[PDB]
């Protein structure tokens, strides 16, 4: 495998997880909420089946 | 958060795990 610089894509490199947060917020944020929404599903549910009331 | 209140809201840890009124009033009416 061969690799070379670059130097206008270079600029301001982005760390894995800056180039996650620059989309997740924003541009996929559907999929945050659907996320969000089964976390609470699972606190609420884990709770409910094991807990007496 | 919402689900944190609900975690706090039914003490899930048993948060009150751990814990002088009389039924009885009496009344004198007297002889009969």
């Amino acid at each position: 495998f061969i690799t070379s610089k670059i130097w206008d894509g270079a600029l301001a490199e982005n760390n894995h997880i800056s180039s996650i947060g620059n989309i997740m917020y924003t541009n996929y944020n559907v999929w945050l909420i659907l996320a969000s929404f089964i976390l609470l599903l699972a606190m609420v549910g884990a709770i409910v089946i094991t807990i007496k009331p | 958060t919402i689900g944190f209140v609900y975690e706090l809201g039914h003490d899930a840890l048993k948060v009150h795990s751990r814990q002088l009124k009389s039924s009885v009033v009496i009344s004198y009416l007297g002889n009969i």
